[PDB]
């Protein structure tokens, strides 16, 4: 049974055990947002997505 | 109207609010290829390789 | 202008794989075992040096 | 959840070429693709990059 994946930015799909944590703002924190891993401060954004 | 797509390189200009306002097709004409090379929509006077 | 261009190149090289699986170290470390992670990190380190 | 996968019978050949046999559960994948077939014992070595 050959499993084929494509781990590019991990947009959305098999996401594995998913323990979550309440969002934090204005703090230098480690974030794992839907497979996107980084560290930084998180602010409310006026960018129109 | 029906047209057929092709593998092309495009230079897309995103405006302040996040939407595409203009594009340049690199293979259309020499000026467009110069625009793609300089990554600008305005080309100054001169000779560009 | 020259200075700007130089710095820009130095940033664009951070998005180059240099033969590694990905250009993001966190992706490599969160997706491969340390033995193969060493090879990928070595390629990235050589390129960036 | 890969608990059932690991709880199935011991595997003659379990090679992961790109991800870590053990870290497949902290990563989020994009499309996932499963291919199932039956081949002879010596033809398993042919199913490899
Ligand atoms: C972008 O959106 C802003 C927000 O209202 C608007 O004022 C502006 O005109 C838009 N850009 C263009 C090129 O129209």
């Amino acid at each position: 049974v050959v499993l084929s994946f494509e781990l590019l930015h991990a947009p959305a799909t098999v996401c594995g055990p998913k323990k979550s944590t309440n969002l934090v703002k204005n703090k230098c924190v480690n974030f794992n947002f839907n497979g996107l891993t980084g560290t930084g401060v998180l602010t409310e954004s006026n960018k129109k997505f | 109207y029906v047209g057929y797509l092709q593998p092309r390189t495009f230079l897309l200009k995103y405006n302040e609010n996040g939407t595409i306002t203009d594009a340049v097709d690199c293979a259309l004409d020499p000026l467009s290829e110069t625009k793609c090379t300089l990554k600008s929509f305005t080309v100054e006077k001169g000779i560009y390789q | 202008n020259h200075n700007a261009q130089a710095l820009n190149t130095l940033v664009k090289q951070l998005s180059s794989k240099f033969g590694a699986i990905s250009s993001v170290l966190n992706d490599i470390l969160s997706r491969l075992d340390p033995p193969e992670a060493e090879v990928q990190i070595d390629r990235l380190i050589t390129g960036r040096l | 959840d890969y608990s059932v996968i690991y709880n199935f019978a011991p595997f003659f050949a379990f090679k992961c070429y790109g991800v870590s046999p053990t870290k497949l559960n902290d990563l989020c994948f994009t499309n996932v693709y499963a291919d199932s077939f039956v081949i002879r014992g010596n033809e398993v070595s042919q199913i490899a990059p």
